[PDB]
């Protein structure tokens, strides 16, 4: 199950 | 950071003369991800080929596998072409039943 | 001890093409899930990760995405903390997860990025701090501290990662949790009358970790040994061989021996 990424670099 | 691409040509199960078996072209360590690779049956390239997803390493390198049905023959000649940004010309590594 | 992991490549195709976006996502040594920008949803790469609903399918491929529009932004935001050229192709690699312990409990969570082969930021082990590179990467963790978003990923290692890791083992036990010997044998190739080499095989094995050591009168032996990269047979198997220098006529001094976990006690191989 993806984790989600919710802040760009 | 560039990183040439290792190359494994050898066969899904041990090579007996006339078995349908698979070969496998595992290229590995190589970085950045664009690379170019092909299966040679006596200089000719092979049309039924597939290859597994764009995984890689601990150190970031990336590897695919290349593979094929086929039987062995003590004739033929089997091989693999790649082709990467690191290399000035295609390398060619021969299948090799001991290696 | 088991684990989950999910790689993660974005390649920046300029001028002519979105960017490419890559996650693969593996249980021990066996790929089960393949999300890919330009194929032509998810593709099962295990039978057990099928009999999930479509639900599934569907929440992932929607989280697969936001990622992927937030790979797209750290693209561009990392081409300009570098002060970099639009033209150029860069490459953004991300490697995530949980490993549990013998009781299937929260062992170790990890989440490390990559800039162009480098490693450019990491989640420390204790998922609660960050590490930098270099000035560029000092800035993300920077913002990133400012946004606390090591709580957030500290929140997703221990809790959903290790909780959907239990539920494939479980739910693919056939393909998790099994074991496959390597089954070994030895060859020979001369180089010289008075020297020789040995090469000692392990063939379809399962899961990849081995051990392959040489000795001589059975000591321990690294010198003139090579030992190759483990690699996949096609068939959710492994193959791996070593090798060893040898003088001619004293190939029988040398044993093989081979460690597996699919193996009590060490296998030993002669010539």
């Amino acid at each position: 199950e993806l984790n989600r990424k919710m802040i760009y670099m | 950071i560039q990183r040439t691409p290792k190359i494994q040509v050898y066969s899904r199960h041990p090579a007996e003369n006339g078995k349908s078996n698979f070969l496998n072209c595992y290229v590995s360590g190589f970085h950045p991800s664009d690379i170019e690779v092909d299966l040679l049956k006596n200089g000719e390239r092979i049309e039924k080929v597939e290859h597994s997803d764009l995984s890689f390493s601990k150190d970031w390198s990336f590897y695919l596998l290349y593979y094929t049905e086929f039987t062995p023959t003590e004739k033929d000649e089997y091989a693999c072409r790649v082709n990467h940004v690191t290399l000035s010309q295609p390398k060619i590594v021969k299948w090799d039943r001991d290696m | 001890s088991h684990s989950m992991r999910y790689f993660d490549t974005s390649v920046s195709r300029p001028g002519r093409g979105e960017p490419r976006f890559i996650s693969v996502g593996y249980v021990d040594d066996t790929q089960f899930v393949r999300f890919d920008s330009d194929a032509a949803r998810m593709e099962p790469r295990a039978p057990w990760i099928e009999q999930e609903g479509p639900e599934y399918w569907d929440r992932n491929t929607r989280i697969f995405k936001t990622n992927s529009q937030t790979d797209r932004e750290s693209l561009g935001n990392l081409r300009g903390y570098y002060n970099q050229s639009e033209a150029g192709s860069h490459t953004l690699q991300s490697m995530y997860g949980c490993d549990v312990g013998s009781d299937w409990r929260f062992l170790r969570g990890y989440n490390q990025n990559a800039y162009d082969g480098k490693d450019y930021i990491a989640l420390k082990e204790d998922l609660r701090s960050w590490t930098a590179a270099d000035m560029a990467a000092q800035i993300t963790k920077h913002k990133w501290e400012a946004a606390h978003v090591a709580e957030q990923d500290r929140a997703y290692l221990e809790g959903t990662c290790v909780e959907w890791l239990r539920r494939y083992l479980e739910n693919g036990k056939e393909t998790l949790q099994r074991t496959d010997a390597p089954k070994t044998h030895m060859t020979h190739h001369a180089v010289s009358d008075h020297e020789a080499t040995l090469r000692c095989w392990a063939l379809s094995f399962y899961p990849a970790e081995i051990t392959l050591t040489w000795q001589r009168d059975g000591e321990d032996q690294t010198q003139d040994t090579e030992l190759v990269e483990t690699r996949p047979a096609g068939d959710g198997t492994f193959q791996k061989w070593a090798a060893v220098v040898v003088p001619s006529g004293q190939e029988q001094r040398y044993t093989c021996h081979v460690q597996h976990e699919g193996l009590p006690k060490p296998l030993t191989l002669r010539w």
